[PDB]
């Protein structure tokens, strides 16, 4: 790990450098040093306050929300210099974390940053004030990548088929939930019950982790597996047979 | 009217916004509870649809039966009508929680209280016996019947009340939260614009005061 | 124990019903029934109807279709769920489907 | 601090916060239905719910009695009112599905007396009473709880 | 100046006032219950509300009777209008405990006449027509509902 900390109390053109040494670092490391770097910037909002204040300091006139007209090119300038190059085995990632001011996505900073990004994890409150940890609510989430990401030769041959039924299970048993608030447990039907059952020990199983509990991909695939095992084959609706035949039983 | 009429202000984005959310969750929310009075209903209607037809067979025979005990006795039913005191069949009251709403149902009880024993006319009691059997039938069928009916009158009140205010939701008060939405938004933008226009000036003027400086 | 069931019908219709072991005298002596016959007229079922209604002891209450004909506007008059009145073929009367509540509440049946 | 001095106050804050969570969704859909349908456990979790936001949460800070609640008490009434949250939820779910179903209704007839020593908790006063008595008073109430769900089931 | 010339326009102008913003206080539910739940005594302001709109609070300024509306005018059909509606009102409000209720269905077909005279009260034309034609108008009207009423309850 290389770590960069840029404390409130420091002086705020050293927090608008410090994204650009960190990736300047992983520019260095990843392509010309032949190695997959993972670039983590955290509190993103910080950096655009700190940013409104350099363009107040050059006395330009705010633009939207206060922001600079240019804070579309300036996220940019930092986020793109990441991915795979031709001719090289390295690679830079990135996991942008951005506080959401009012908690309105709405607003300029995680707008504008999604709007450039691909997807989003999306961590959410409702899940926090449960005690579940992780918060992340895969609901509202999104990897556009994870097509390219997962597979045989990558991790393993049913990692999206586990995956897809995995999400429209815990959809379901939403909506299941929701049913039962309105007509009680005795006007619910037998698969009804396994969906509100899926979802109760879905977030206890397989969201909920801990923070020093490290999952490899193999054992979550396996984790969700437990979970789909509650539901017989004929519902499982998005698993081909031939994934079913190999992994659901045992 | 058109808007729910909140000054234009970043405290009523927030409102109008959650208020928006509460609004889509009751319209999905009721509309769950419509589609299960709405299957209720539909067995319900097909359970009714399957005893009225039912019923009339079960009184042409009981009709028929009537007749047999009459041929054997003659006219016993002047004495069966004068000679009454209790009841052997009563009616319990039940409750029916179909859903949030609760509909009232008839169950039938057998009290037990013995039926008049009559082998006084030709002694016909085994004809009077298949025509109380007959009837009995016709008694446990009835009762469904109402309970059915009556749960059934109950529920197409609450379809239609549940109908009515999910319709309202969709037609009247969400458009309406959204066209003030969109209101507030296009009024906190036109006085970002204000500011701009003297932000600017005051810049401009500022150097416009060096130039005279120098 | 609950609810008894009234029943305004012909003759062999509550004799039927009686045997079948439902109705029986409340302490005023006053039956839960009415036989009616060629000669009964409408305010005498009409008022026989209502004070069903107006007893907490009735509820469901059996008639002839052809005795509902009769006395219909005040069938129709109540709506409410203790009352629920299921209308019956009589012993001659054909087999009842026009002019029935459910019937007419369903648009989907036949 | 917490594990090496109490022990309890970690776990008892955990539940104690779902508890409260719980009741603002249960209490969205409430509003809607009017407690149409309700599970036995989600009858007590309003109803333990309304006793610590009315009971716990509250406080007049004017009063000999709530100037200032030392932290042995905070955590002393918190406990209590969980576990009675616990061993009511145990009744309910325990005998469900069975002849003796138990209830919250059935539990408030039953030990009606004990929701109103857990409402009066607020009320030991400290200082003017020992420290050693209200720790006291607070395990006589866990006791008679203890043994109203034991007559109970 | 009104009590020295006229003292019958103060009580009418509230009256109609009160009744105008009833109006405005049932529509805002009834446009969500759908007439539901409105009670005779409601569905009396409704009506008259909607004639107190419709005939009193708009004229056509390009028509030789609503060019020019002579402040005796506006003060007498607003007399018939809002005495119409106390005598509606009192019609349902002591017959409503009875064993007949007058309904605001039973109203309409008895009196429909008065309701269309009612709105014809526009069209005077002040200049071909003198106040002595009006006030006799107004005044036969009147007595018209007056009757209709003794002849109803």
């Amino acid at each position: 790990v290389c770590l960069f900390l840029n404390l409130a109390n420091d002086p705020t053109i050293e927090r608008i450098i410090t994204p650009r040494l960190a990736l300047t670092t992983a520019e260095f490391l990843a392509y010309q040093c032949e190695k997959h770097v993972l670039v983590i910037l955290t509190d993103m909002s910080s950096y655009a306050e700190a940013l409104r204040e350099v363009s107040a300091a050059r006395e330009e006139v705010p633009g939207r929300r206060g922001f600079p007209g240019y804070m579309y090119t300036d996220l940019a300038t930092i986020y793109e210099r990441a991915g795979r190059v031709e001719g090289r085995n390295g690679s830079i990632t990135q996991i942008p974390i951005l506080t959401m001011p009012n908690d309105d996505i709405t607003h300029p900073i995680p707008d504008l940053t999604g709007y450039i990004t691909e997807g989003q994890i999306y961590v959410d409150r409702q899940l926090h004030n449960r005690q579940i940890y992780p918060p992340i609510n895969v609901l509202p989430s999104l990897s556009r990548l994870m097509k390219s990401a997962i597979g045989e030769g990558m991790t393993r041959k049913d990692h999206a088929d586990v995956s897809n039924q995995l999400y429209a299970c815990y959809a379901i048993g939403k909506d299941v939930q929701a049913m039962k608030a309105v007509v009680g447990e005795e006007a619910l039907t037998s698969d009804d019950l396994l969906y509100l059952e899926f979802l109760q020990k879905f977030e206890k199983n397989f969201i909920t982790q801990g923070p020093y509990e490290n999952r490899t991909v193999y054992e979550t695939l396996d984790i969700g597996w437990q979970l789909l095992r509650i539901f017989p084959k004929e519902m499982l609706k998005r698993i081909p047979q031939s994934t079913l035949s190999e992994f659901y039983p045992r | 009217k058109d808007r729910i009429e909140i000054f234009p202000s970043r405290m009523a984005q927030t409102i109008m916004k959650a208020r928006l959310k509460g609004a889509q969750t009751g319209r999905n929310l009721l509309k769950k509870k419509s589609d299960a009075l709405t299957l209720r209903f539909r067995q319900i209607l097909k359970k009714i649809i399957e005893t009225k037809m039912l019923m009339g067979e079960v009184m042409r025979e009981a009709a028929f039966s009537l007749a047999e005990a009459k041929f054997t006795a003659g006219d016993f039913s002047t004495t069966v009508i004068q000679n009454v005191n209790k009841a052997q069949v009563k009616i319990r009251a039940k409750k029916d929680n179909v859903a949030g709403v609760t509909l009232p149902v008839f169950e039938h009880y057998h009290e037990g209280t013995d039926s008049y024993e009559l082998t006084g006319l030709a002694r016909g009691g085994e004809q009077l016996a298949k025509l109380k059997r007959n009837y009995a039938k016709a008694v446990e069928l009835l009762v469904e019947l109402a309970s059915l009916q009556t749960s059934f009158v109950t529920l197409d009140e609450a379809i239609k009340i549940t109908n009515r205010r999910v319709n309202a939701i969709e037609h009247v008060i969400i458009p309406r939260i959204e066209r003030t939405l969109a209101y507030i938004i296009t009024e906190l933008d036109e006085r970002e614009r204000e500011e701009f226009y003297r932000l600017k000036k005051i810049q401009e003027k500022k150097k416009i005061i060096k130039e005279k400086s120098e | 124990r609950g609810k008894l069931i009234a029943v305004i019908g012909d003759e062999d219709t509550v004799t039927g019903f009686l045997l079948g072991g439902i109705g029986e005298l409340n302490k005023n002596r006053h039956p839960n029934f009415l036989v009616v016959e060629k000669d009964t007229t409408i305010n005498e079922i009409e008022d026989t109807f209502r004070q069903f209604l107006n007893r907490d002891d009735i509820g469901i209450i059996l008639i002839n279709q052809y005795i509902a004909e009769m006395v219909r506007h005040a069938l129709d008059a109540h709506q409410r769920s203790i009352p629920a009145v299921l209308e019956i073929p009589s012993k001659e009367h054909p087999y009842d489907a026009a002019k029935d509540s459910i019937l007419r509440r369903a648009k989907g049946m036949f | 601090y917490y594990d090496k001095h109490f022990t309890e106050f970690v776990p008892l804050r955990t539940k104690a916060k779902e508890i409260l969570q719980e009741e603002e969704d249960l209490a969205e859909i409430v509003q809607l239905v009017g407690k149409a349908s309700l599970a036995e456990t989600d009858k007590i979790t309003l109803e333990v719910a309304k006793l610590i936001k009315d009971d716990f949460l509250q406080q007049n800070g004017y009063t000999p009695y709530d100037r200032f609640c030392p932290f042995y008490k905070t955590v002393g009434m918190l406990s209590n009112m969980i576990s009675f949250y616990d061993m009511a939820r145990r009744a309910v779910e325990t005998t469900a599905q069975s002849d003796n179903k138990i209830t919250w209704s059935i539990i408030r007839e039953h030990m009606g007396e004990i929701l109103y020593k857990l409402s009066s908790m607020k009320f030991k006063d400290p200082v003017k009473d020992g420290e050693a008595k209200i720790k006291a008073d607070y395990a006589q109430l866990l006791e008679d709880m203890q043994n109203a769900f034991r007559s109970l089931e």
